[PDB]
């Protein structure tokens, strides 16, 4: 079934790979029509989704017996439908773009949980991973644009998931799926259609961008995974080859710092559904850049810490201007911040004593002693300080390690003094 | 943060002062900017380089000063670009260079040799020596400018500082080199205020222009003025106007700039060049600026990042010629503010109102009286706050639209060229039929002109800009219907030879109004607006005078010229005119490589074989007796025009002696060759090249054949007693027997009908068949053709022999031949013709009843090559169906699996509108409006000379009918809409009175309500089909529509019930 609709999907080139912007001779003239256009996406989804479930039934399979559902074919059909769906040159759709970069995500998990590693990492091609990862970093470079989510966007660089093709998916729900309603119209449920029910791209999609924001809060959690995989990748190989060259040092800090620089100078004061999700994960994406510095430290060579000296040090020195923090320390107003932004996580205290735990209603008073500064450093780490000690020198560490002159000693205390040191 | 808020100009100021705070001598302020330059970068959705090579030019050149030692911010800057040194040193050596040649004499141009050389060290002096040659012009603007010497001796010391390999005094005396002024006028950094450096800086640039060869081989230093003649400045202009034109098409070098490493801080370098000229530039210099600037500062304007700077130059060029003339290029700039004043910010906004109250001040004259449609739309628009800028102009403008019937004006600025300004056209095409809709006004009891320079402008986009090919089809949609009827839908021009002088100069005027204008106002290869020079000093010495002392009427000292230039049409006096101070003249001429092989016409088609070949032909039949020969440098723009524009020097076989006559066979024949390439069995390469090749012949034989007709036409007017007149008839004669033979009917028509065309392979066939057997028994082959062609151009054994009475005013019995021989649902060509034919006169609610899809099965499934029934069928049901038929049909026709076909794909759009208003959301039913439109704007109409509308029937009713489906203007409020009920009753007004499609008089009312129907609403639905029916032989779907209202008892409805019952022939019934 892998292999199977695999090549469907080469079938189904057309709407994988329908032109960024349908150039001039290309027009979007479509006839309006999610009802092959749920065919094909449809199809394509729910069978990248039945991928990750074979991924699953082997991941949960006995590593004893895992030299068998990975073969040249399974890579390659995979090679043909990925390199479909990320379409670097084409306007893809989130649903697919979601799907194959999990397909990647839950390969890379196997490739770990693999025992007999060194033969399958071999059997599974270095130019390979690196066709993935090529257009796995164009994702984590393609950004998010809520206002317009639901409207042809700009040259792929803004994830969409128009409601032109927009419905939840099986593991997952990341569209209003306002389409399956249309599902609700999908046949003539009254006849024995020949040809079905239209389904509509038009119909389909001031009401409850509260779906802009759900659907958002998935493309985050995409990137978790996105980052989570890179990071699996960091794993796969502990000496290397040409999928981490020093490039996921250059495009993981890279998302690291527009995470940062983003979640600055809007996401906080944006003080949205977002904001704890994505501190976590681009904190762990920082712990991520910190492994790789330490152990993958053998491999980056100079020309690519020079094409990105600026993104690790300076996003270091961000994090590093924290720890002292002689504001609160307490829960006095840093929990007015934890208001202003993690409003969010407090809807979530409510809920979870209120509505979501058998235990968390009648506080046993060892419990709220830790809440009051455990959200608050959470929502302090929303609001880029008091990150987990843990975390502050973590990222400390990435860039006080004397030992690589990623700093110049004579101005690393032009750099902390900025904090201390 | 602040960068990021900040537009253009300060925006990049700031990001200079942000590259100052990134070489700021440590590593922490350093590493910051790096940090927060890339995240800037690549969550503006752009690249470091690419928002960096904006300020990059300034940055290089503050460190081209100290490179040895700031070879640390250099590779700094370098790594946090992410290119290399060599990429940004090349596509910017323009300004890197000429700031690194003056500095110290003990120059970094060695080190930088150095650079190209790191891996070798073949020449220093030889990559210095090319370096130099490659940036030979602000190099000496430098050595004149950043240390102002002119005097020849430390003049070259300079040149040879370190460069001793600029050696023989000058190489090429080319310091008045169109590069070097350009460079130097590049320099031109001028800003809103006059402070003392800068204006020193731009009057010693300006002292670096007015020295030049001239005194470069015979000198004080040219750093003030003391040292320039008063009397020197007319001939000094003259020669700096030879200058301008290539000054600006390396201006177009640098912006036009194909590189990709190429940024806009050279389109800003450009704004700076075309201000610097046009300001100490006279009127002579500034009107010889005019034809490839306003593309080169357009192309600056499209980019956002120097739209400031290009409204910048754009205003003081308003300052720079007055308002007599220039309301050429208005249009350009109303478009575009009208068209992004949804984007333009406070300073964008303030200097474009500064445009505007500047043309108010000045040039009213301009805009009111020389572009009306100028002003009616910068009231048309008027959220820009047009009477906030004025006011008291209101009054003006109500003048300007009501004394004017402005239909044509409008359809002339709507015939203009480009996206942009078409687009106002169009807006205001919107706001004008809105008015004139609302207020029973539209004329129409031309606009049908306009209507086809809109549908013109759609074709132009055939598969272009579906936006505005929606636009324009709603437009279309929104002017109506049209049948000529009211009016008269309108389109070889005027008496024209190669032998007399007036008319010679006439066909020349006609010349230069269809080469420069079109295709070299609109050309952007610096070589090739060269050769437009060329052309034009060509043309400006066939019209020889006014070129070296006659004036308007300064002295009036002779008739002849003014004469010329006043029978020449203002826009082409003003296009060609300033020229006329320019003496070019060409070179020695190239080789030959000879003509007549084939074989490189089957392998060439038209890239550069018959151009060859017409360079061959004007060589050897004008050779510079006429303006056609030095356009012998067409180095493919103008093909498919030029190669027979150059193809009437036959008269000259009169009597040859000559090889011309030899060589105009020798052309036919090699016509005859293009046809003899007969698509051989390939694929695109051929269906497209060759084609254009095929247009290009037809041109050409259609060009001949028009000299002689008029050339029959003007000399018989006079009388009739002189038909020989010395050996002219028999030229004539032996041409036209040359064109009698030269006929290869068959593979003619064959690739005639292959190209999407219908009077080629007529005009033909014509004369061929005139030269036919009196039985028609050369017939059989090219029957079958066209009756192939004609079902899309429009012209429109037993079986061979019913259709007798088809469509022969009684139309019942064969066409119930054709819905019988398809029943037998078998045979798919007589198929369609049943469709098609009980299409015609409109049964379309049979045709939704001879469905193969409410039946045993759905339809044809997935409707392969055999969906054409369903073209035929969905606007059967989609006027004459509703809830329950165009849904059925709707989830029954999308179908197949791609996208392919585009007549029921536009009937699919309208039925899906429908069930859209179904659902009843409108707007989101407007949007499948919106892909209809587009769909039909797109992929259903030509261009003119071929069809007049009488055959685009379906195309405009259907248009019609989409603005009634959804489209809310003048009709959006709902006190507007009970009010349009009696506006509905205007809607024949527009449309017509033809019972086909065009009479609306209540019929699209019967529509209007249609589409409106909720509750009270949906009761009007057929009380609004009142005297619909008033229209209806073929009434069966007047049946149908008429039972459909009856179902809710109106007394009007049943009264044309009845009509239609009486109409079929009925009395007493």
């Amino acid at each position: 079934c892998f292999l199977f609709i695999c090549d469907l999907i080469r079938i189904y080139h057309h709407v994988l790979k329908v032109p960024i912007h349908e150039s001039n001779m290309n027009l979007h003239v479509e006839p309006q029509i999610f009802q092959y256009e749920l065919i094909d996406y449809l199809i394509i989804s729910y069978s990248f989704d039945l991928l990750e479930g074979i991924l699953r039934v082997l991941q949960s399979h006995p590593k004893q017996t895992y030299m068998e559902f990975f073969d040249e074919n399974i890579l390659k059909s995979f090679e043909f439908v990925y390199k479909l769906a990320l379409t670097i040159s084409y306007k893809p759709m989130v649903n697919v773009i979601f799907s194959a970069v999990e397909v990647v995500n839950i390969i890379t998990s196997i490739i770990l949980n693999m025992d007999n590693s060194s033969d399958l990492k071999s059997l599974i091609s270095g130019s390979w991973w690196r066709d993935c990862i090529t257009r796995l970093y164009a994702l984590l470079e393609k950004e998010i644009k809520s206002g317009d989510v639901y409207n042809e966007n700009v040259d792929t660089t803004t994830l969409h998931m128009s409601k032109y093709h927009d419905f939840f998916g099986l593991i997952r729900n990341i569209g209003d799926n306002e389409l399956g309603g249309l599902i609700s119209k999908l046949i003539y449920t009254d006849r024995l259609q020949s040809v079905p029910r239209v389904i509509s791209k038009e119909d389909i999609g001031f009401t409850a961008p509260i779906i802009g924001y759900k659907m958002e809060k998935w493309l985050l959690k995409l990137k978790d995974e996105v980052l989570n995989i890179f990071e699996n990748l960091l794993m796969i190989y502990g000496d290397d080859a040409t999928i981490v060259n020093g490039e996921m040092l250059i495009h993981s800090s890279k998302f690291l710092s527009r995470e940062q620089a983003l979640m600055i100078e809007r996401y906080v004061g944006q003080d949205s559904p977002n904001l704890d999700l994505r501190c976590h994960l681009i904190e762990h994406t920082l712990t991520i850049i910190y492994r790789l510095w330490k152990d993958h430290f053998k491999q980056l060579r100079e020309e690519q810490i020079k094409q990105v000296e600026s993104q690790l040090i300076m996003s270091l020195w961000r994090f590093l201007v924290c720890q002292t923090e002689t504001v609160t320390a307490n829960e006095r107003e840093m929990r007015d911040h934890r208001h202003l932004v993690d409003s969010l996580h407090d809807l979530t205290i409510k809920d979870q004593a209120s509505y979501y735990e058998d235990a968390f209603e009648d506080l046993p008073e060892y419990i709220e002693e830790e809440l009051k500064m455990q959200l608050n450093k959470r929502t302090g780490r929303i609001m880029q300080v008091k990150y987990d000690e843990k975390f502050q020198e973590m990222a400390r560490t990435i860039l006080e390690s004397k030992s690589f002159d990623l700093t110049t000693l004579e101005e690393a205390d032009s750099l902390y003094i900025s904090m201390g040191l | 943060q602040l960068t990021l808020t900040t537009s253009n100009d300060v925006f990049d100021t700031l990001l200079l002062k942000l590259i100052d705070i990134f070489n700021s001598d440590d590593y922490s302020l350093r590493i910051m900017m790096t940090l927060q330059i890339k995240n800037m970068a690549k969550i503006l959705k752009k690249t470091p380089y690419q928002l960096l090579s904006p300020i990059l030019p300034v940055l290089l050149r503050q460190l081209g000063k100290n490179l040895v030692e700031r070879k640390v911010g250099f590779q700094n800057l370098i790594e946090l670009l992410g290119y290399s040194s060599k990429t940004i040193l090349d596509i910017f050596q323009r300004y890197i260079i000429p700031y690194a040649i003056i500095q110290y004499k003990s120059d970094v141009l060695s080190e930088i040799a150095k650079i190209m050389c790191d891996g070798d060290t073949s020449l220093i002096n030889q990559m210095k020596v090319n370096l130099l040659k490659k940036n030979s012009r602000q190099i000496f603007a430098v050595a004149l400018v950043k240390h102002g010497l002119f005097s020849l001796d430390i003049l070259e010391t300079l040149f040879l500082n370190r460069a001793p390999t600029f050696d023989k005094g000058y190489i090429t005396a080319y310091l008045p080199d169109y590069k070097t002024l350009a460079e130097i006028t590049k320099l031109y950094k001028n800003s809103v205020t006059k402070d003392a450096s800068d204006s020193e800086n731009a009057n010693m640039i300006l002292c670096s222009l007015r020295f030049l060869i001239t005194n470069f081989e015979k000198d004080s230093k040219y750093k003030n003025i003391n040292n320039w003649t008063d009397d020197q400045e007319q001939a000094f202009q003259k020669k700096l106007q030879d200058n301008i034109l290539g000054i600006f098409q390396v201006f177009s070098s640098d912006i036009h700039d194909v590189e990709g490493r190429t940024t806009y801080y050279e389109k800003l370098r450009v704004i700076n060049g075309i201000s610097f000229l046009i300001i100490y530039a006279p009127k002579k210099s500034i009107i010889s600026a005019l034809a490839q600037i306003s593309i080169c500062l357009q192309t600056g304007l499209g980019l956002k990042e120097v739209r400031y700077e290009a409204f910048r130059c754009w205003h003081l060029l308003v300052r720079h010629l007055n308002d007599e003339e220039l309301s050429t290029v208005i249009d350009s700039l109303i478009a575009f503010i009208l068209q992004k004043w949804s984007e333009f910010n406070g300073k964008l906004r303030n200097i474009v109102y500064s445009i505007l109250d500047t043309l108010i001040k000045e040039k009213s004259d301009l805009i009111l009286k020389l572009k009306p449609y100028t002003t009616l739309a910068l009231v048309g628009k008027p959220e820009l706050g047009i009477l906030a800028r004025d006011g008291q102009f209101a009054r003006m403008v109500n003048k300007i639209r009501s004394t004017t019937d402005l239909i044509p004006i409008f359809a002339n600025n709507l015939k203009s060229s480009n996206k942009y300004v078409i687009n106002q056209n169009l807006d205001d095409i919107e706001v004008y039929l809105r008015r004139k809709q609302t207020e029973r006004s539209i004329d129409f009891t031309d606009i049908t002109l306009v209507l086809g320079a809109l549908l013109d402008t759609s074709h132009k986009f055939r598969n272009l800009d579906k936006d505005l090919c929606e636009k324009c089809a709603k437009c279309i949609s929104m002017i109506g219907v049209l049948d000529v009827t009211k009016h008269e839908f309108k389109r070889e021009n005027e008496v024209y030879d190669l032998n007399d002088s007036v008319q010679t100069i006439k066909f020349l005027i006609w010349v230069i109004n269809d080469i420069l204008v079109p295709a070299f106002w609109q050309s952007e290869n610096p070589s090739k607006q060269l050769f437009v020079a060329l052309v034009i000093q060509e043309s400006l010495k066939y019209c020889g005078l006014s070129s070296e002392s006659w004036d308007m009427n300064h002295k009036e000292l002779y008739p002849n010229e003014a004469k010329l230039w006043e029978k020449f049409n203002s826009v082409s006096k003003t296009t060609i005119y300033p020229l006329l101070s320019s003496l070019y003249l060409a070179q020695s001429w190239k080789e030959y490589v000879p003509l007549k092989y084939p074989s490189n016409n089957f392998k060439e088609g038209y890239k550069i074989w018959v151009k060859r070949f017409t360079l061959d032909l004007l060589k050897t039949g004008t050779t510079e007796n006429h303006p056609l020969h030095v356009f012998s440098s067409l180095i493919g723009s103008l093909s498919n025009f030029l190669l027979p524009y150059i193809s009437l020097d036959i008269i000259i076989k009169a009597e040859k002696g000559t090889p011309y006559a030899d060589i105009l066979n020798g052309i036919i024949i090699e016509f005859d060759s293009i046809f003899t390439c007969n698509l051989e069995g390939m694929n695109n390469l051929q269906v497209d090249s060759l084609r254009m090749c095929y247009e290009s012949i037809f041109r050409v034989f259609e060009y001949c054949k028009k000299w002689a007709t008029e050339f029959k036409q003007n000399y018989s007017k006079l009388h009739g007693t002189f038909i020989i007149k010395d050996t002219k008839t028999t030229n004539m004669l032996l041409r036209i027997d040359e064109f009698l033979r030269t006929t290869p009917s068959d593979l003619l028509a064959q690739r005639s009908l292959e190209t999407d065309s219908f009077e080629r392979s007529a005009l033909y066939l014509e004369q061929c068949y005139r030269q036919n057997p009196h039985d028609k028994n050369q017939n059989g082959q090219l029957l079958k053709n066209l009756q192939i062609t004609y079902e899309e151009i429009g012209d429109i054994n037993l079986v061979s022999k019913i259709e007798e009475l088809q469509y022969s005013e009684n139309w019942k019995l064969a066409q119930d031949c054709f819905n019988v021989l398809g029943k037998f649902s078998d045979d798919p060509k007589t198929t369609t013709r049943m469709l098609k034919s009980m299409y015609d006169h409109q049964l379309y609610s049979q045709i939704i009843s001879n469905s193969s899809f409410h039946s045993s099965d759905g339809k044809i499934s997935l409707s392969p090559d055999v969906k054409e029934w369903y073209s035929i069928g969905l606007e059967a049901a989609n006027l004459e169906g509703n809830v329950q038929t165009l849904k059925n049909w709707v989830e029954q026709i999308e179908s197949l699996r791609n996208i392919d076909d585009r007549e029921v794909l536009l009937q699919y759009n309208i039925a899906k509108a429908l069930i859209a208003i179904s659902n009843e959301d409108p707007l989101r039913t407007q949007k499948y409006i919106h892909n209809s439109f587009r769909l039909i704007g797109t992929n259903f109409i030509t261009s003119s000379k071929e069809t007049t509308l009488l055959k685009k029937q379906n195309l405009l009713m259907k248009l019609h009918s989409l603005y009634d489906l959804s489209f809310l203007s003048s009709a959006k409020d709902k006190f507007e809409y009970k009010s349009n009920t009696t506006i509905l009753d205007y809607r024949m007004e527009r449309i017509g009175a033809d019972f086909v499609p065009n009479h609306y008089i209540l019929s699209m009312r019967k529509s209007f309500d249609q589409l409106k129907m909720n509750e009270q609403a949906d009761a009007d639905l057929g009380k609004t089909f009142f005297t619909l029916a008033q229209l209806a032989a073929r009434l069966d779907i007047a049946s149908e529509s008429l039972m459909h209202c009856l179902e809710r008892r109106l007394p009007q409805a049943e009264l044309e019930f009845a009509e239609i019952l009486w109409k079929q022939g009925e009395n007493d019934r």
